[PDB]
């Protein structure tokens, strides 16, 4: 066993964990994950950098099944897949004002379509309203290219994607609200006029040269 | 003496060298303008279509798309028609005739390189259904056949490298490009000669993954070796058995008979061609109208189609949305607008299910054509790529309905049957199979399927053979 | 809005935090167990709570919550709870019926604790080898045992490791009693072994020399 | 005579696709053999090494590995010195002689191939630190000559075409079988010979991964395509750039320089029994004094040898334990016990702190001369995988002084440099350049390292020819 002050490092590494990863689960379905615990995930690098600062040798890779790293890494690999930094602020010690305005964005425009329930008064009321947030959603996308340098625009915070996803599959799924102005005969015409010249050129070149 | 015959010799690897080297700079000026000028038109063509999804007025943007493909094809096919016709094609059978022994007139100018290479460039902006691979081998011709030794056994081995070099800048295949060169040539074995002949070969592919590194930053990352890059095919997935051979074989007789059909239709449209459209006039005006077409049709089909499916990390390099929901986009968009290298680069590695069936048969069958057709215009294009794609397609087609037939199967990866599909494909269409073998298994790098490829080019040579007689025959 | 997209559903809500408690458990059962590793033998009651939990949400709730959105938080743990058992493997030192340890097992470690306990009042390291050397050899005698066990009722691959506990016991006991106990055998061989390298070692020369000797004349 | 031709022609196919099928079999039946025999060879060691680790008498256990090697070496060197003398060495330079027009009493006769294969499993279950790869190439010769066209330009086709089938059995490179029948011919380009060497040496790699399969028990993955397998080299680890050009350069010269001390000491060696061991008797009794000899510098260097680390999970297949702690097995056992192919994937692919210098560098120096004092041996067996073995070798200990230079490096990685330090060592000692180059690409399956394997082959061979006309000029 180890000493009983090099026991106290691993018991708090051990309550941290556990209760981080019971945020993980419960802020999964509605994804709140870097704006819920995102001092969970603080608290617990904090507490594994603490025993790396002396247990690091008898705690970190003193067996095969280095449980202490693993769980650290995957706790990690959670974060960075789930793009919380860009959730929070270079300091990583709150929401970013972006996000925050994202937030009570995404509450509004739901709290349109409670009003407008009791579907063809919800596509003609607050219209605007997710216009403005799919407007500042593709702005915070160019924004984030611009700001880490990524080179395609893929992924954002997970809270603010899950947001969009929430509120775009309301909005056409749901709701049928979507109305693409159609223009079919317009673009037959067209068409069917610039598949034809081929049949021109080719039957006017042939008989031009029938009869020289 | 041994003085003298090592001067020639040293002089010899160092020209070479620089055909090696040069061969793959052209390949790097090809691939960095056509990204960037593809990349500005479709910017521009996005833009506008979006613009007007909604407020109206789409048939401006196809008006707009047609507008521009036709504007780069105008310049791309005026001055292969009136300044150097000889640049028309990929310019391998002029190529080939040069090795063979007979001297076509300007074949082998500088002009023609910078027609050729600028051909290229436009007839790719352009949208034609084309691939830029196929002329990087007369461009290498003619760059060995400049910087070299004024006289005519030495240019025609120059001219051997310059071709073997732009083979392997084409694909990656630094062996197949000098198998490429040994065949074409048919002489008795120089060692000396097979030797620098490899050595340009492997400096021209070094050169392209070298500075395409630096263009991309990725310095410490050397994943371009070709113009074209198949991946890497080193999953479980993509394994085969040996009950999977005599499927792998009817896929060649698939291949033979389309390629027999492709070569079938192509001809019969070159007798057209050289009875009526024999004056430079038409031929510039013929490749426009196939540029417009091909947007038109493409339009068409992005039109109509229902289905789109949200944006993955690289599906798209310009998703367009049109007419379905937020956050999901065209997938016959992404079929058109991407780059067939890039196309035939999903195809090939993708998890099944990520290619619906009917927007997939609709553009095999619409490619199918248009590649057909663009085939024989008077620009500077090649047609190995459209070949790798339309057999990829297919191929994909074949994997999705095996995977149906036999309960989604583990054996049945449409990924690996995409593989066996653009073989086939090339190999009914082109009929050169040596040199095309040995350049599969170096872009794959996968040796172990070098087998089932093998016997899919084979039997696609042989079906595409006996078919060509029988059309004609029937005719 | 529909009790999906923006709120949880009752019926999936308590399935979630059921799960959710379950998995804060055995992740703090874990990082407990870590060391001296007691992983497989402490925490298996709580890793077959959570793929208990997870198979009752996943077949009215398995559409709602395991693949409802990108970041699958209860498909990835659960997969990484599942990676963390695999690897450990304690699936072939608990029995098939998985309830406890299996006799093999059980066997193991109250041995080990009898070795431990035997070094423990053998200090106060010369007496620890001279008298608690017997117990230390059957040990190590069980657990190669236990590796051909392993490679003949499982038969995964030569070398699979037994569950982590096991291994960790007995790398304890050998790193007692090779680094810090400092207890070696020595070896009187090495005469024996120059005496018979040597000998081999001067055959070539005597054949070389001799065949040019012999071939120097006639 | 168009149906005369058709009947001859596809005789030629059907013969040349035997040839590869049973090159295959042939292959598959040498690996199998070997790994069983040496199995119970080296179990019956370790066992009895074990027993009396700690009761002593290790003296019995050096005896009994020096009784074993010789038992076996004495029946492979008898049934070659006194029956077949043609059978001793690779038969590389028998099968280039061939082809080149000389023919040499008894290579192509039914005897030598039992002979052939026979002795090879012998020598390589006897200990002799050679490789079974080399001699592959004979036996596929043989066989072509056997199952064959009763005249003399149909045999060197067909042999030619074994020989191709050897090379792509042996390294898993159907390409660089088909270069080394070309170069080895050196005759005027046939298109259909070419199509059936290459259609012989592609069956061969196939019917020896398939069959292999079937013996290993899994079928869905065809992961030996040849005798011995590099692996996978597709790792951000293992990449270059131009600054380590100069570093691959100076290193083909390290494997010039000891190829040439290679051929030099094996020059000299060769006069000496050629001048005095030229008796049947003696060679078999000098194979004999070599095996036991092996078996005991492989003892003391195991005896001596104070690094042991412990189990990381397979990369052995007998761990022997000795005079240190239980639980960790000794480095330098593991470095003579494993097979010299199983040890050069592991010096391919391993963490950069896996082997130590000094226990890596002694295996290098010892191995370096047992192998250039077993090559003239009368006995059947190559040079090959001996000279990979120790390029690979001495190539990670440059690696390994390159992190220690740089304060560990991300580019200089060992494992890189193990593989460019074993085609030097390969390069400078063979001299062969144009194939090997092609079956290293086709060995790694990575045509972004063949540029730094040609320069670091071409450097070999450039500075290997200038130092043996050096060195013998001093002599
Ligand atoms: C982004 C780039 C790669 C797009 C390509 C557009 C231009 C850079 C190209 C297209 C047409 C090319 C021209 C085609 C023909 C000529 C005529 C040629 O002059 C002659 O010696 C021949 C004169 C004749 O016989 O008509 C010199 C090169 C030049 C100007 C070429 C220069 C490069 C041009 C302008
Ligand atoms: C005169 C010859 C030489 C050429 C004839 C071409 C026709 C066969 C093509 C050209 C334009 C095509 C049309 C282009 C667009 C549409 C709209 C499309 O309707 C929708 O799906 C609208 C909703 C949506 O956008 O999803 C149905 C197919 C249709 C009529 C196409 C049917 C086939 C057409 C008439
Ligand atoms: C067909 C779809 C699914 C793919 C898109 C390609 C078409 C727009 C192209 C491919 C081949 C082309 C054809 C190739 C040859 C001809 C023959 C040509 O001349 C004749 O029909 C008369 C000849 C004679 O009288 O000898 C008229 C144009 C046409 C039909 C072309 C029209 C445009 C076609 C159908
Ligand atoms: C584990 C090991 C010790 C098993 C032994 C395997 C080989 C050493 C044996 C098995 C089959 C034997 C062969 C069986 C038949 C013959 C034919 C025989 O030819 C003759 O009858 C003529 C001999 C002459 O006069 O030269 C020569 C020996 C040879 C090749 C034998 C050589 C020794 C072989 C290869
Ligand atoms: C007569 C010619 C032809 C051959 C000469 C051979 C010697 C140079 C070799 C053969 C055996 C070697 C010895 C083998 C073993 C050892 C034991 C070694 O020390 C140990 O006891 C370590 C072993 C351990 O306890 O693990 C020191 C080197 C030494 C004396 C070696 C020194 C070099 C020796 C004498
Ligand atoms: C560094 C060593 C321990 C690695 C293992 C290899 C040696 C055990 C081998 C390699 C080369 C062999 C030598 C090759 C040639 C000779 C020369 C030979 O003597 C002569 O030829 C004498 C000629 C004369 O007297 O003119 C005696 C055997 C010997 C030393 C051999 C003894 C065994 C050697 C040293
Ligand atoms: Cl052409
Ligand atoms: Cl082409
Ligand atoms: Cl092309
Ligand atoms: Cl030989
Ligand atoms: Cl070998
Ligand atoms: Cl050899």
């Amino acid at each position: 066993d180890l000493d009983p002050e090099c026991r106290e490092l691993l018991l708090d590494f051990a309550n941290s964990s556990a209760e981080l990863t019971g945020c993980l689960v419960r802020s999964a379905r509605p994804v709140r994950l870097c704006q819920t615990c995102y001092p969970l995930f603080q608290q617990v690098v904090s507490k594994m950098d603490n025993i790396s600062r002396s247990c690091a040798r008898s705690l970190l890779m003193a067996d095969r099944m280095q449980i202490v790293v693993i769980l650290s890494e995957f706790f990690n690999t959670t974060w960075q897949e789930a793009n919380c930094a860009n959730c929070l602020t270079n300091n990583s010690e709150e929401l970013s004002n972006s996000t925050v305005y994202f937030l009570n964005l995404f509450n509004h425009t739901l709290t349109c379509f409670e009003h407008n329930l009791q579907y063809s008064e919800v596509c003609k009321n607050c219209r605007e309203a997710y216009k403005t947030l799919s407007s500042l959603y593709s702005e915070m996308q160019k924004m984030n290219e611009l700001e880490n340098k990524a080179e395609p625009g893929t992924h954002l915070c997970i809270d603010v994607e899950d947001a969009m996803n929430i509120t775009r599959k309301l909005w056409s799924r749901t709701f049928n609200c979507s109305v693409p102005c159609s223009d079919t005969v317009p673009v037959i015409a067209v068409s069917v006029f610039i598949l034809f010249l081929p049949v021109v050129f080719y039957l006017s070149s042939f008989l031009h040269s029938e009869q020289k | 003496n041994h003085t003298a015959f090592r001067t020639v010799e040293i002089k010899r690897w160092v020209i070479c060298a620089l055909i090696g080297i040069l061969t793959g700079l052209v390949a790097c000026f090809i691939d960095i303008v056509v990204e960037n000028l593809a990349g500005l038109k479709y910017r521009v063509i996005k833009g506008n279509i979006d613009k007007f999804t909604e407020k109206g007025g789409l048939s401006f943007s196809l008006l707009l798309w047609a507008t521009l493909n036709a504007a780069f094809v105008l310049v791309g096919s005026v001055i292969v028609a009136f300044i150097e016709p000889v640049a028309a094609g990929s310019g391998i059978p002029q190529i080939k005739c040069f090795l063979n022994g007979v001297k076509i007139p300007h074949v082998v100018r500088l002009k023609t390189l910078v027609i050729k290479v600028s051909g290229v460039i436009l007839s790719v902006v352009g949208g034609l259904a084309v691939g830029k691979e196929g002329p990087m081998i007369h461009s290498g011709s003619v760059i060995a056949a400049g910087i070299s030794f004024r006289r005519d056994t030495e240019k025609r081995d120059f001219v051997s490298a310059g071709a073997a070099a732009g083979v392997s800048a084409a694909f990656g295949a630094p062996v197949g490009g000098v198998l490429f060169s040994l065949e074409e040539g048919a002489s008795f074995w120089n060692q000396f000669l097979t030797w620098r002949i490899f050595f340009a070969s492997m400096i021209s592919t070094f050169t392209l993954n070298f500075v395409l590194s630096i263009y991309h930053g990725n310095m410490w990352d050397l994943s371009s070796p070709g113009l074209i890059n198949f991946g890497r095919f080193d999953s479980e997935k993509m394994a085969y058995t040996i009950h999977e051979i005599p499927v792998f074989i009817a896929m060649g007789v698939v291949g033979g008979v389309l390629g027999a059909v492709f070569n079938a239709l192509n001809y019969w449209l070159t007798m057209f061609r050289i009875r009526y459209i024999h004056r430079p006039c038409l031929q510039v005006i013929e490749a426009v109208l196939v540029a417009a077409v091909t947007a038109t049709v493409a339009f068409v089909l992005i039109y109509s189609s229902r289905d789109c499916q949200p944006l993955q990390g690289g599906s798209m390099s310009y998703p367009l949305q049109l007419f379905c929901a937020d956050g999901e986009y065209n997938s016959m968009a992404a079929a058109f607008f991407n780059t067939p290298e890039k196309s035939v680069v999903s195809l090939f590695h993708d998890p099944p299910g990520s290619y619906n069936p009917l927007t997939l048969g609709l553009f095999t069958l619409v490619y199918f054509f248009l590649a057909c057709w663009t085939y024989g215009l008077t620009v500077s294009a090649g047609v190995f790529i459209p070949s790798l794609l339309i057999g990829a397609a297919w191929g994909r087609l074949f994997g999705i309905s095996l995977s149906y037939l036999t309960g989604a199967a583990i054996w049945a990866d449409p990924g690996k049957y995409a593989l066996m599909g653009a073989a086939a494909q090339l190999g009914g269409i082109v009929r050169m199979t040596l040199s095309l073998t040995v350049i599969m298994m170096e872009a794959t790098s996968n040796v172990t399927y070098g087998f089932p490829i093998m016997l899919v080019l084979m039997t696609a040579k042989i079906v595409g053979d006996v078919f060509i007689e029988g059309l004609y025959d029937m005719h």
